[PDB]
DNA sequence: GGACTCT
DNA sequence: AGAGTCCAGCCAATGACA
RNA sequence: UGUCAUUGG
């Protein structure tokens, strides 16, 4: 109720993706999932996050973020992040795939580098892209389903039936650190993705030597309206100075979905949290502390920055958006069968469609030449095939002679000319004709032109 | 399931057939879910039945029960539901895992399957509706 | 399994998770030595995930 | 929309000259039938029809035909 | 013939059809079974009313047919996707490309007598992946064999640095979206492209996916080169304003880059960083702003309101000047004065030194700046309740009037305009006491940062800051508030018949108060409206934009500077003058 | 307390200050045990949970002894991991890792001495014994640069040779092949306050540890500034330059930029500035470096 | 659900 | 005046299922 | 080879 409501529903639709401790049974379950490796409970929540055990079945992490520019590359809701952050384990995740082929047991019993004696993939063995999980030869010619990801994962456990037909099922992990391009987000709604993995070196830094992990820009969280950012990085602050009770006990902060208290409370909450902890401060250090404003340092000039910068801790949630699980190349592959174009997937190394409006985009360039060459089939998918000027259809050859069989039972002999078109225009020209649609086609015999010298003309003004 | 009911019936509703389904019970199948997950089998609950057909002519101070068919008995494998620490409403003494809250069901290909709640079709309001300008419709049901 | 060190600023934060976890003293006698509200974060919030035991043997036939 | 003497829409093509192709682009799926219903023989001058005969259309650097002079390579 | 259908595998239908057509086809069988046979061979839909079934008709029917999704698109070899993310080390006319695609995607070499040392040389030492035999007209892939090299054929290595891929953003929605740079060699999986041209694709780095095409045909990489570089499309070809710019915090950085005085050499020259090569100090020792951006435009240009002999005559530099697309920007006065080339330096020098500016001295706002105590807030707060009863009291006294009948009731539309006039005069008093506010902090706290962001033109306006300290305002569904219910209310938390303007959508509270559940309720509904309409209007905007984009596209202009369709003269000049828009 | 937080802060020049820290950064690296290898884990976590976990073991701890052999890459280091669960002590500390030092004049290894506090440390906690199932850990972790070969695996003597080249080749085509360290202690110097955040242990002395650091610091520095040549003529961006013919110093190397601010300029990287080279005193910046680390050693003995 | 056409 | 007919953005990614 | 479910810009 602090921020605006777009920004709720936002974070409501992220919130289900974050990575959690998703199952108990990591190393049972053959099934795909996504967990995150050193989990932290949320300390500023809510009692109903408390009763339904998500808080207890940790959804995030607490890192400490800076709302600043760092140089520039903060634009667009990217994220710097700590190089020495991420070799710790920070925001770390394991991604678990679940692999599942059925082979014939005459397959099974009759690329193959992760095999082992029995047939199938050895544990703890991490797979490339070209690798098979098990042996499956029909006839030698082996038709084994393949690993297809980008990265590598180690194979985790294999479970194998043994029936009328083989079911092998793999379940492969692979531990993925935060790299470039890796979606991450708030409890706020705040999310993006990282764009710079700076060392710890070039870092800007406080009077106790701390640098940030994540470094967010202060332009979108005032121009979005997160209002509750600010309030949560002052209250996962102020448990952080005072995190027990009177009793000794480790109490969270209640700071409710719908929150009917006011900010003042929670900076009088904050006062005596960074009260209990310092006995004795400068209540311009106090007033410091409770709204975590710190003084930074050029990590290069060693130098104070101008204005002092909000530096704090917050409960920060890796998204299921990974770099390599979208990143798509093709070079060469399959075409399918009717078309002769290239084929869909990404686990079968499919193309890029060119659309509509790229096309539109490319006449609107007015590169003509551009829009031919992606428009049509390849140079090396080349023939040379005649069509008929009377009937329309393709010619064929019977023993080297370029015949039109329509017109030879019809006792004549027209003209062939050889065509350069894509072989789906053919396919949708035999469907017409196959309609009942006769299309004929007519071809220039234009008059040789000759180049004649031609005046001098100036354009430039008489003046 | 327990079901008796009258079939057909001749001779002036005098002679009948009646189906009769009896002794319906249900057992929880013989395994955790997470051994039915790596194993490849379902979670399925068995439950029995049995089903007699036979037909009941009544006489002035006698009931002609001749039994034509009769079916004692695994039928039908019914879904279980995994609950609150892996505990099924069948299985009155298991340990409770002390993570797992549950809600799925484990399919026959170790796929586990999770369900929403649905708004009924039946209206509990009458419905008001304008077909054409001074006509209007009064759709309820029972 | 634990880190070791911190995440943030990389200080050893392993004798305050004997002293915290096996011990079992309280937040305030474990966090009179640990003076970064990073360290402190992590001695206060990082659990250890609730885990079943591993189903064995790894590959099954 | 106003170049033929009445309003025509952006859904139909009624006065304008539009090729069989260029309605079958854009929308229509008795197209060639009507086309081969009434015999059209219809010239290949817009984008539709350029791209289905594999054409350079005549848009930008299409929009000219481009020749080789072979003179000055014959005359040495 | 079989072409049409070939033998499908996967572990026909119109073979099917015509083996249920020629099942028919015997002397001893009426027409109507052959009829029927041959229509749902051809066209199901002339004797039925179901859809995917397999027939002719399947190839021209709808938006899958067969020329809209094969013939003017297609899926295409040497292509990618990825992730994107910002580079610096990018400029406009470059774009970074990871590691998997440079490795994967190859480039064409062809054999003439210029390049056959090269090619040669590649082939000796392992480099050439494909190798393409025009004469006999067949591709070899290389995994030592023997290949005669003869002009016409072409060999196919990995692609080089400097190679125009053609890059673009999902969905190209105008032309600006597809453009075609330089490959430059970046590290990560994701495609970096500059911050620059990103407001021209409307891309933000939340997780935007952009693609890649290489086009290695020699008439394209000339039309690549000239006609797609980001330098030949600096200007919009309608409004003429510059595609290209600067974003966020580079407006802020402007903006007090502007404002700086008093500066050094050292601290000017540490500003310009690259640049500060040819800058030259006449004879001063202490430098300001405007000689840094007097440096930076670099021409003795004058224009009304903005420029005098190359300095800067305006009181401050606000987005109009840096931003792209804007109708102040000093790159579209630097490419009006002598070409685009002049204007993307700019821009890239630009970009440069305001970064510059934000590695020196930062910016950040923080909380402190927008809420330092609680005295504004509740001063607005009392304000808001001591006008509201007022308000709410006015309304009960004309109802009572109303009432026990001494004057005569409004209609509802009327009564409905005076409340709706009451509470908009509320709003705007609220506005006034925000702009109070700005003035009075900026005269107090001259370095206050929102404030700072709100003068430079980024986003933060007195209605923004309204919402955040004074109030929410009234909630609008279709115009009017929300319509009333069950018992003449919308909640139950309202008596039936409620003339409480507060339970018909007037909100009280803002953002820092935090709104109330009833508030919550009409801000939620206002929300969901929005994403529901858009939603709904996405797809009807998309059908309108091809149909005028099928029906337009024809449309050139002519050798003779006319606008023509077919054999239509429409237009005797184009844009009125026979000069580019 | 085993481990207390400590700060020595040495005031300084800023130039000199902050040319200590970045050559401290730069310089002094401690090696990571990111060449993990796991050879039996039936236990309750993942390989990649424990490979990360034991990759950051404070080893500067246990071999510290070494520390200059280990700074200068003469020497590297092992941990190994054999643990099962057990009725009581249920967990594992950091005094189950058996640590070993590898002298690569020899391929040497052998085993250090344990500290009895790294039995107050936790780094896993067994799930509930069962003596039905098993719940072991095996793991090696080797110090990041030591090169695998028959030479090293020659000297493991405690562990099966056999499931170690199998794991290894399990695991080897994703060890990070490039160096992998740490700094030691976290150095800042705000406006020339040199500060060393550091751990001080109860069971050896820190200040012989620092002085070994500080000193190699001060050696490599020197060094560094003795083998540092600033290129004359004209100029293209990517080094430092001089252009005498305008006067003017383009600076893009942080040690450049720290020399020529020590000595009245304020430059930035990749930045011209008019200085002139010959107010440039080699000797007195070494002079002041050595004081400086005089005096770092000083405010050190008085911690 | 909604616009154009034939009836 | 009322039914038939065709139309409903682009580009993705996983998994299950026939 | 196509449907269904979920998700992204
Ligand atoms: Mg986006
Ligand atoms: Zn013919
Ligand atoms: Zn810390």
């Amino acid at each position: 109720n602090h921020n605006s409501g777009p920004r709720a529903i936002l974070g409501c639709a992220q919130a289900k993706q974050a990575i959690s401790c998703l199952s108990s049974d990591i190393r049972n379950k053959i099934d795909n999932g996504i967990h995150l490796m050193y989990p932290e409970r949320p300390i500023v929540i809510s009692k109903a996050l408390e009763t339904s055990k998500i808080a207890a079945n940790c959804f995030g992490q607490h890192v400490t973020i800076a709302l600043m520019s760092y140089k520039g590359i903060n634009q667009e809701d990217g994220i710097i992040i700590k190089k020495q952050f991420i070799q710790r384990g920070g925001l770390d995740i394991v991604t678990a795939k679940k692999h599942q082929v059925e082979i014939p047991l005459e397959n099974f019993n009759n690329a193959y580098s992760k095999l082992e004696s029995n047939g199938l993939v050895r544990l703890n063995a991490f797979l490339e892209s070209g690798d098979a999980m098990a042996r499956n030869i029909s006839s030698s010619f082996d038709v084994s389903e393949k690993y297809t990801d980008m990265y590598k994962s180690r194979v985790e456990r294999v479970q194998v039936e043994l029936t009328d037909k083989v079911k092998v099922r793999v379940l492969t992990m692979k531990e993925r650190r935060p790299i470039l391009g890796d979606k991450f987000t708030t409890r706020t709604s705040q999310k993006g993705t990282v764009a710079y993995v700076a060392d710890e070196t070039e870092l800007p830094y406080d009077e106790n030597g701390i640098t940030p992990d994540v470094i967010i820009n202060s332009t979108s969280i005032f121009s979005r309206k997160t209002i509750s950012m600010l309030i949560e990085v002052i209250l996962t602050a102020a448990y952080s100075a005072k995190p027990y009770n009177n009793k000794g006990e480790n109490r969270p902060v209640c700071f409710p979905s719908s929150n009917e208290t006011s900010i003042d409370t929670y900076m009088q909450f904050a006062k005596q949290c960074y009260e209990h902890s310092n006995p004795k401060l400068s209540d311009e250090e106090l007033s410091d502390k409770i709204f975590c404003e710190k003084i930074l340092y050029d990590p290069e000039t060693d130098k104070p920055y101008a204005s002092k910068v909000f530096f704090g801790p917050i409960y920060y949630l890796r998204l299921r958006h990974l770099t390599q699980d979208k990143a798509t190349v093709r070079c060469r592959g399959k075409k399918t069968k009717l078309i002769r174009q290239a084929n869909e997937g990404r686990k079968r190394g499919g193309g890029i469609k060119f659309g509509e409006m790229e096309r539109d985009c490319l006449i609107a360039h007015g590169a003509a030449n551009t829009i031919t060459e992606v428009l049509k089939d390849s140079e090396e998918d080349y023939q040379d095939v005649y069509v008929c000027e009377n009937c329309g259809d393709i010619a064929a050859q019977i023993k080297g002679i370029n015949t039109c069989l329509r017109c030879s039972k019809l006792n004549l002999s027209p003209l062939l000319t050889k065509i350069d078109t894509t072989h789906v225009s053919k396919v949708f020209l035999t469907q017409m004709n196959a309609r009942g649609v006769k299309v004929k086609l007519d071809f220039e015999r234009r008059p040789p032109s000759f180049y004649k010298p031609l005046d001098k003309v100036d354009l430039k003004p008489s003046f | 399931l327990t079901v008796k009911r009258p079939l057909l019936s001749f001779k002036n509703n005098t002679e009948r057939i009646m189906i009769e389904i009896s002794n319906v019970k249900v057992t929880p199948p013989d395994y955790s879910p997470i051994i039915a997950s790596i194993k490849g089998k379902s979670y399925d609950a068995l439950a029995t039945f049995t089903v007699n057909i036979f037909k009941e002519v009544m006489t002035k101070e006698g009931i002609s029960i001749t039994k034509i068919s009769s079916y004692e008995g695994h039928l039908i494998k019914i879904p279980l539901l995994i609950g609150y620490g892996n505990k099924n409403p069948l299985d009155t003494a298991k340990y409770l895992v002390p993570n797992v809250i549950g809600g799925v069901f484990i399919n026959k290909q170790s796929v586990e399957k999770v369900g929403i709640n649905l708004v009924e079709k039946i209206t509990t309001w009458p419905k008001f509706r304008v077909v054409k300008p001074n006509s209007f419709t009064f759709s309820f049901s029972s | 399994v634990f880190q070791l060190v911190c995440s943030t600023c990389g200080k050893d934060i392993s004798h305050e998770r004997y002293k915290l976890i096996i011990r079992k003293k309280s937040l305030k006698d474990v966090l009179v030595s640990v003076k970064n509200e990073c360290c402190r974060l992590k001695l206060s919030t990082q659990i250890e995930p609730q885990r079943n035991l591993t189903v064995q043997p790894l590959l099954d036939i | 929309l106003c170049a033929s003497y009445e309003p025509e829409s952006v859904n139909k093509f009624k006065f304008g000259a539009a090729s069989t192709l260029k309605r079958a682009t854009f929308g229509d799926n008795k197209a060639l039938l009507n086309a081969a219903l009434h015999k059209k023989s219809e010239p290949i001058n817009d984008n539709s029809s350029c791209h289905f005969f594999s054409k350079v259309p005549n848009i930008g650097t299409g929009y000219y035909k481009y020749f080789i002079d072979l003179g000055l390579l014959m005359r040495m | 013939p079989l072409i049409i259908r070939p033998a499908i595998s996967f572990w026909n239908e119109l073979t099917y059809l015509l083996g249920m057509i020629v099942k028919n086809c015997n002397l001893n069988a009426d027409e109507q079974v052959i009829q029927k046979a041959v229509i749902e061979y051809d066209d199901i839909k002339i004797i039925s009313n179901n859809t995917t079934s397999i027939n002719l008709s399947y190839i021209t029917s709808g938006k899958n047919n067969m020329i809209r999704s094969y013939i003017v698109a297609r899926r295409k070899d040497q292509t990618a996707r990825s992730v994107i993310g910002p580079s610096t080390s990018i400029t406009v006319n470059e774009v970074g490309m990871p590691a998997y695609i440079r490795n994967t995607l190859t480039e064409k070499i062809f054999v003439n007598a210029f390049t056959v040392d090269k090619v040669k040389q590649l082939l000796a030492s392992n480099q050439v992946k494909f190798y393409f035999n025009k004469r006999l007209n067949q591709l070899t892939r290389i995994r030592k064999n023997k290949i005669h090299l003869l002009p016409g054929d072409w060999v196919e290595v990995a692609v080089q640095e400097y190679t125009s891929i053609i890059f673009g953003r999902q969905p190209s929605l105008h032309r600006y979206n597809v453009i075609a740079s330089s490959i430059r060699a970046t590290e990560g999986d994701t495609i970096k492209i500059s911050p620059g041209i990103a407001n021209s694709q409307n891309a933000d780095f939340d997780g935007d996916e952009e693609w890649m095409i290489l086009e290695q045909n020699p008439k394209a990489v000339i039309e690549q080169s000239i006609l797609m570089y980001p330098t030949t499309l600096l200007k919009h070809d309608i409004h003429g304003a510059p595609v290209y710019g600067s974003i966020q915090d580079e407006i802020v950085a402007a903006y007090s880059l502007f404002r700086i005085q008093d500066l050094c050499l050292d601290e000017v020259l540490n500003i310009l960083g690259k640049y500060g090569r040819e800058f030259d100090p006449k004879g001063k020792c202490k430098f300001s702003g405007k000689d840094i951006y007097t440096y930076l435009i670099g021409e003795k240009i004058n224009y009304p309101g903005l420029l005098k002999d190359g300095e800067i005559i305006a009181n401050d530099v606000d987005s109009n000047f840096v931003v792209a697309m804007r109708h102040l920007s000093l790159a579209g006065l630097l490419s009006d004065h002598k070409s685009n080339v002049e204007g993307i330096n700019f821009i890239i020098k630009s970009s440069y030194v305001f970064k510059r500016y934000l590695s020196i001295y930062g910016f950040g706002v923080t909380f402190k700046d927008l809420r330092p105590n609680s005295t504004f807030t509740n001063k607005l707060e009392a304000i808001n309740v001591e006008k509201i009863e007022l308000i709410k009291e006015a309304y009960a006294k004309y109802l009572n009037d109303v009432r026990d009948g001494k004057i005569v009731p409004l209609s509802k539309a009327l009564e409905a305009d005076y409340v709706e006039s009451m509470l908009s005069n509320l709003t705007n008093l609220n506005i006034r006491e925000i702009e109070e506010h700005m003035r009075q902090t900026l005269i107090d706290d001259p370095d206050n940062n929102l404030l700072k962001m709100a003068k430079a033109g980024y986003k933060v306006n007195p209605t923004e800051l309204m919402y955040i300290l004074g109030t929410y305002g009234q909630q609008r569904i279709d115009g009017e508030p929300a319509e009333t219910r069950v018992l003449g209310r919308v909640l139950p938390y309202y008596l039936p018949d409620s003339k409480d303007p507060e339970g018909r959508g007037y909100i009280l509270n803002s953002l820092t108060k935090g709104l109330t559940g009833s508030q919550y309720y009409f801000s939620m509904l206002v929300a969901r409206s929005q994403s529901t309409d858009i939603v709904c209007e996405t797809s009807r905007t998309g059908t309108l934009a091809r149909k005028i984009i099928k029906k337009m596209e024809d449309m050139v202009v002519d050798g003779y500077g006319q606008v023509v369709i077919g054999n239509t003269l429409i237009k005797y000049a184009a844009n009125y003058t026979k000069i580019l828009g | 307390h085993p481990r207390e937080e400590n700060s020595i802060v040495v005031e300084l020049e800023p130039s000199l200050a902050t040319f200590i820290k970045q050559g401290f950064n730069n310089l002094v690296k401690w090696p990571l045990l990111n060449i993990g290898i796991v050879l039996s884990n039936t236990s309750t976590a993942v390989n990649e949970e424990w490979l990360t976990a034991v990759e950051h073991i404070p080893t500067m701890k246990i071999f510290y002894k070494h520390i200059h052999k280990i700074l200068t890459r003469e020497m590297g280091f092992l941990v190994y991991l054999k643990r099962s669960q057990s009725e009581r002590d249920n967990y594992i500390t950091l005094y189950d890792f058996d640590y070993y030092i590898i002298d690569k004049d020899t391929n040497s290894v052998t085993m250090v001495d344990k500290p009895t506090e790294l039995k107050e440390t936790l780094l896993h906690v067994f799930q509930e014994y069962r003596l039905k199932s098993s719940q072991t850990i095996e793991l090696i972790a080797f110090s990041s640069g030591t090169v695998i070969n028959e030479d090293i695996v020659s000297k493991l003597t405690f562990l099966d040779v056999e499931v170690f080249n199998r794991e290894y080749n399990n695991v080897k085509t994703i060890i990070d092949p490039d160096f992998v360290f740490r700094s030691p202690f976290i150095v800042i110097s705000p406006m020339g306050k040199l500060t060393f955040f550091v751990e001080v242990y109860s069971w050896f002395d820190f200040k012989s540890c620092f002085k070994d650091i500080i000193d190699f610091l001060e050696g490599a520095l020197i060094a560094n500034i003795h083998n540092h040549m600033i290129k004359v003529g004209n100029c293209d961006e990517t080094v430092s330059s001089y252009n005498p013919e305008s006067g003017m110093l383009f600076v893009n190397d942080l040690m450049t930029m720290n020399i020529v601010n020590f000595f009245g300029c304020n430059s930035r990287l990749e930045s011209y500035h008019r200085f002139d080279m010959t107010k440039v005193d080699v000797e007195l910046f070494i002079k002041a470096l050595s004081d400086a680390c005089k005096k770092i050693l000083s405010a050190s003995n008085r911690l």
